[PDB]
């Protein structure tokens, strides 16, 4: 009750960043972790404010950057909620766990805690971590399909940090295949410097599903020995095969005349008499009643 | 104000979508029509 | 034929008028420009039809009418059964 | 709006900034051929005595506007190449010269396509603009862009149209603005009250 | 006899069940509509009729068994949908 | 010229004729409210954002 | 109400105050000044009353007065409900244009002055939250009742 | 011939007070009285009443008595105090429709032509409106007797009046779920109205108790309606009744999406009118 834990949990947290950057320069990292667990062990039992919060972001800061287990642990960590963390350590808290679901393939759940990690942030200008989340937030949306205009707040310090990465999503909204490869040699070295390359390498599945939606919506009765030459696939024998998983995933619906070679598609109009715009309402009806 | 504790480190929008379309497709599409009349 | 039919062929109606199929089309021309009988005829499959609009809203509207006819009818028998027991097992 | 502010062209005097009134005539006709359809181009700028005689001194713009109205589709692109080049070197249209023609292409395409339903794709080469595969790559990128309501076939060599209602497309622009305004107010309510 | 799912008989079945030719069954049903014993519509190109309303007849103690049983599971359907009402809108009104 | 509407065919010349007053009152007279209310929230910068 | 009863004017000549208060139950109601102009309290007096209510009457007038029979199990003129759903929204646009107006003349003359001065012409802010209640209960009641008829009626 | 009846809460209370003043007999007494009122514009009105002396012995229950001298002079007084008021018919207390009420009506039809009866409740428990009325119709018809006559229920409700709504709403003071918003309809007809259809479904089950075992008259004129209810049972979900349903859901909820969007910005503006009275008040006052 003297706030000796409370006022010095900040002094714990604020010295840890100097305790880290010394150790992230010339020293080790890992017996501080076991010291941090006992520091976490004494938390939440005696006092239950701002000791549950900072001791977990400072637990994550190299556990992400290591391959140690530490990610399903943070699932079964009860300390996910400290419920209040002073609006700046809380705001990046959703970011450090935001990359966790991204790096282990949890796509759609991650983009809402990436967005919430972006809009709880202060009014500063030299913001190089905000330079990172604005990059990472729409990596995972390229994995899903949606893409906003990223340069909608472009700065004299944001512009040079976007031009390789903005040129990346130039290729995704197109249907070309080696255009992705024209990026992945021109800016392959920059993507490792930001530490994102293992996410970038799997976009070839998303380019071709964007392409097959574009082609099936453009052309109605197209030969399967024509789509491969347009996608520079170099082979018609697997041009049936991507379309096979395109119906297995359910991108396009209609049939293939494999004996002839043309892929017909039905003109599916009047989605107006279907339940699905009410789902676009019911997500947004209830939310605007919440605000 | 304006702190952000650092742990780590119109006129523009419509043409960007138009830059997306003809990014590498027929920028100065001016003279091929003079050369497509005798072919097509 | 507009009252009781839904969709009849061109050849059938011209036979029930005992005249030419062209003379049958001239009869329905100057009656729907009078708009006293509405029709949507055809001269490729001979398929004419009577009182066939798009009906965007009249589906649910006539359905809602069938509820109020039904709910008035379930109220008709409900207060009628209870008196019928009162003339057999009264006292 | 700019054709609506340039609606009059009568009391618009021989001013200082467009020192030729005929330059003002060229600007008000270039914005009119986007902003309004043809129940209104067939009454307002084709019949105005104030607008007919001032481009009677112009051989270029008279041929450029009327080719869309006279359905002279092939010669339409010839002067469209002239205007768009002139639009580049001109000030104040050069911020948006690439946005103009791609709206004038899609307006010249769909005007021809909404007349018929079973128009083959090899008819538009010799009557509308040469290059069959040029038409192919151009129509493929606009249907995929979500406009120009038709549906092209490939191996029986035909272009089919459809007709959608003004419900799905009218619903589409609503969900953009509803997301945009809620993006505005949710970000606002975080900023105020800490 | 037909249930309320279709009750959509064809003219060939009338030509089977009344052994009368094709060129008279249209005259037969317009008489039936005029007297008022049936209320339905008449197609001619698909050769079917959409009968909707029929004249009510009498029945013995066996057809009430069908009207007992088709009524009986319709009772609990009023129970089942209203069960959502007083359980979900319960705190809206005590 | 939209004085009549339908479609024209080239193989044989069939004029499919159809008509519907589709809807116009419900949506676009409700759509401009959104761009009106956009200007209201912009005016809320002129009494709150500059102020508090 | 407030039944009365006379007092003797013989005691008025004596100057003697009647009715000899033994309980703090009489002086609970205050008489009106217009009745005090008349003979109260110089010729008559008030009497406190209550009412004799009983469950033999209480329940059989509550559950019988306003009972809606099958009204909410209707659809309310199904072509015109969505027609009335535009009969409000159209002027609700321009009433929001007033709300796109009245907020813009704030940070101005001290909105206590914006209380006196707005008694001539209509305001958006109260009128604009008015129709939202109307455009909700007309919709939510009618949309819910349509989706209970589909289950119960087959 | 008669549209409906209109019953005021005065006469509703003007029976129960008489049921209490005869409730001391203990054994058996039905409250039978004279119903006063008018009927104008084809709508039956009920305004006033009283009760007439009446007894009934159980053996040979066809001997009733109406002291008509008590019927004459008291109506002679009520016509004198109110010439607008007149006779409208009669009533009885009606637990279970006693037997004399086939010819009580024919005894006193020489005053009112359409001499209507009213059945009331003395023990109030139901989920409806416990006020019943019939009408007198006779028939030289189908099968029963050469002289046949059976009452038919005309619809019944409690009508209001401006003067009595002061007194009616004064005597309640218990509960009154007013403020009709989004949830008055939810309970007056969506909680209750679905359970309204309960006892209407359950009523034809009570007639269904005669499948082979119940009372001896079987149907003849009861089943033409029941044959129609299963026939006029509504349209199944295969047609554009599917499609036009999603059509209006995609239309009605648009207005709900707009209106809810408005409600946020209004209360957001009301937040700014409360930060104008917080930060601009602490520096001034303290």
């Amino acid at each position: 009750s003297t706030q000796n834990r409370r006022a010095l949990d900040l002094v714990a947290a604020k010295c840890y960043y100097y305790h880290a950057r010394v150790y992230e320069f010339l020293d080790k990292l890992d017996v501080v972790r076991s010291f941090l667990h006992a520091r976490l062990r004494t938390a939440t039992l005696r006092h239950d404010a701002d000791g549950q919060a900072t001791l977990l972001n400072l637990l994550l800061r190299n556990y992400l950057h290591y391959s140690l287990y530490d990610q399903a642990e943070k699932l079964v960590s009860k300390s996910v909620f400290p419920e209040q963390a002073n609006n700046n350590e809380w705001a990046r808290y959703l970011y450090y766990t935001g990359r966790i679901k991204a790096i282990q393939l949890e796509y759609s759940e991650a983009r809402r805690t990436m967005t919430n990690a972006l809009r709880k942030a202060p009014q500063h200008t030299a913001v190089g971590f905000k330079q990172t989340v604005h990059k990472l937030l729409i990596v995972v949306e390229l994995l899903l399909g949606e893409i906003p205009d990223r340069l909608q707040f472009r700065q004299p310090s944001l512009k040079r940090s976007l031009m390789p990465y903005f040129l990346l999503t130039q290729a995704v909204r197109t249907g070309n295949l080696a255009k992705f490869n024209q990026v992945l040699d021109q800016f392959g070295e920059k993507f490792q410097a930001d530490g994102t390359y293992t996410l970038i390498i799997r976009l070839r599945h998303n380019v071709i599903k964007t392409g097959v939606r574009m082609i099936s919506l453009s052309y109605s009765r197209i030969s399967l020995a024509d789509i491969a030459q347009k996608l520079q696939l170099d082979s018609p024998e697997d041009a049936e095969f991507i379309v096979a998983k395109a119906i297995r995933d359910g991108v396009i619906e209609a049939s293939i005349n494999h004996e002839k070679g043309y892929v017909q598609s039905k003109e599916m109009i009047d989605i107006y008499s279907t339940r699905e715009p009410q789902l676009a309402f019911h997500q947004r009806i209830s939310f605007c009643l919440d605000i | 104000m304006s702190e952000k504790k650092q742990p780590v480190d119109e006129d523009n929008w419509d043409d960007d979508n138009v830059e997306d379309d003809f990014s590498n497709q027929l920028r100065a599409e001016l003279e091929k029509h003079g050369y497509k009349m005798e072919t097509s | 034929m507009a009252k009781y039919y839904t969709r009849i062929t061109m050849k059938r109606m011209a036979q029930l008028l005992d005249l030419s199929v062209d003379e049958s089309e001239a009869f329905l021309s100057n009656l729907v420009v009078n708009k006293t009988i509405f029709a949507k005829v055809d001269r490729l499959a001979g398929i004419i039809n009577f009182q066939r609009p798009k009906d965007p809203n009249n589906l649910l509207n006539d359905w809602s009418q069938k509820l109020n006819s039904l709910m008035s009818l379930v109220n008709k028998t409900t207060h009628l059964i209870a008196k019928e027991e009162m003339i057999h097992n009264l006292q | 709006q700019a054709a609506e502010l340039f609606l009059d062209t009568v009391s618009t005097f021989t001013s200082y900034e467009l020192m030729d009134y005929k330059t003002f005539v060229t600007y008000t006709v270039y914005v009119s051929m986007i902003a309004l359809e043809r129940p209104d181009l067939r009454e307002k700028v084709i019949k105005g005595a104030e607008i007919l005689e001032v481009l009677h001194s112009l051989p270029a713009v008279r041929q450029y506007l009327f080719s869309l109205y006279e359905c002279r589709y092939s010669v339409f692109f010839q002067s469209l190449a002239v205007v768009e080049q002139e639009m580049k070197k001109d000030w104040l249209f050069a911020p948006h010269y690439r946005y103009y023609v791609r709206e004038m292409r899609i307006h010249a395409y769909s005007q021809l396509l909404e007349s018929y339903r079973s128009l083959t794709l090899g008819y538009m080469a010799e009557a509308f603009g040469v290059g069959v595969e040029f038409i192919d790559q151009e129509l493929s990128r606009f249907i995929a862009a979500g406009r120009l309501h038709c549906k092209i076939d490939k191996v029986n060599e035909i272009v089919e149209t459809n007709r959608p209602d003004s419900k799905n497309w009218q619903y589409q622009e609503t969900i953009k603005k509803g997301d945009l305004l809620l993006n505005r107010v949710q970000k606002l309510s975080r900023v105020i009250n800490m | 006899t037909r249930p309320a799912n279709h009750r959509q008989l064809t003219f060939e079945e009338i030509a089977k069940s009344a052994k009368i030719t094709v060129n008279e069954v249209e005259l037969l049903v317009m008489k039936a509509l005029s007297v008022g014993l049936v209320k339905g519509s008449i197609d001619e190109v698909d050769k079917r009729v959409h009968m909707t309303w029929v004249q009510p007849r009498v029945l013995d103690l066996q057809q009430i068994k069908g009207m007992k049983d088709r009524l009986e599971f319709w009772c609990t359907d009023v129970k089942s949908m209203e069960m959502l009402v007083e359980h979900q809108a319960h705190d809206i009104l005590t | 010229d939209k004085k009549f509407h339908g479609i024209l065919d080239q193989g044989e010349g069939v004029l499919i004729i159809f008509d519907e007053p589709p809807v116009d009152k419900t949506y676009e007279a409700a759509l401009e409210t959104i761009q009106n209310m956009s200007k209201v929230v912009d005016s809320l910068y002129n009494k709150a954002k500059k102020l508090t | 109400i407030d039944a009365f009863r006379l007092i003797n004017a013989n005691m008025m000549v004596l100057g003697h105050e009647p009715r000899q208060t033994t309980s703090n139950l009489g002086h609970l109601n205050k008489p009106s000044i217009q009745a005090l102009i008349h003979g109260l309290n110089r010729h008559y007096y008030s009497i406190t009353i209550n009412y004799r209510k009983n469950e033999l009457e209480q329940k059989m007038l509550l559950n019988l007065h306003k009972k809606s029979w099958m009204e909410g199990l209707t659809l309310q003129d199904y072509s015109e409900h969505c027609k009335h759903n535009e009969s409000v929204v159209k002027e609700m646009l321009e009433l929001a244009k007033n709300y796109n107006k009245a907020v813009e003349e704030e940070d101005k003359m001290t909105p206590e002055q914006l209380a006196i001065k707005n008694v001539g012409k209509q305001d958006p802010k109260r009128h604009l939250e008015e129709h939202v209640d109307v455009l909700m209960t007309s919709n939510i009641v009618q949309c819910l009742a349509a989706m209970l008829d589909t289950v119960v009626f087959k | 011939a008669v549209q409906k009846v209109v019953v005021h809460p005065l006469v509703l209370l003007s029976v129960v007070d008489h049921f209490n003043r005869i409730g001391k007999v203990g054994n058996q007494k039905r409250v039978v009285g004279v119903l006063l009122g008018s009927w104008q514009k084809k709508v039956l009105d009920v305004s006033n009443s009283f009760a007439v002396p009446f007894d009934e012995d159980d053996k040979d229950d066809s001997v009733w008595f109406l002291d008509h001298d008590y019927l004459e002079n008291m109506y002679g007084m009520f016509k004198k105090v109110n010439a607008r008021e007149r006779i409208v018919g009669w009533y009885h207390t009606g637990p279970k429709l006693h037997k004399n009420d086939i010819a009580i009506n024919e005894l006193m039809k020489r005053y009112c032509p359409n001499s209507v009866l009213v059945i009331i409740d003395v023990k109030p428990k139901d989920l409806g409106l416990p006020t019943e009325a019939y009408i007198s119709v006779e028939e030289v018809h189908d099968d029963g007797t050469p002289t046949s006559k059976t009452f038919e229920h005309v619809t019944s409700e409690i009508g209001a009046e401006e003067a009595e709504e002061v007194g009616v709403e004064h005597l309640l003071r218990d509960i009154k779920d007013t403020t009709v918003g989004t949830l008055s309809q939810r309970i007056t007809n969506q909680v209750h109205g679905l359970k309204g259809l309960n006892s209407k479904l359950l009523d034809i089950r009570s007639y269904l108790e005669k499948v082979a075992t119940g009372k001896l008259p079987i149907n003849h004129q009861i089943i033409y309606q029941l044959q129609d209810v299963f026939n006029l049972l509504p349209d199944v979900s295969l047609q554009e009744f599917v499609k036009a349903f999603y059509l209006k859901t995609n239309d009605q909820m648009v207005v709900v999406y707009l209106a809810s969007l408005i409600r946020s910005v209004v209360a957001l503006h009301n937040l700014i009118n409360n930060k104008i009275a917080n930060r601009d008040a602490e520096k001034k006052e303290g």
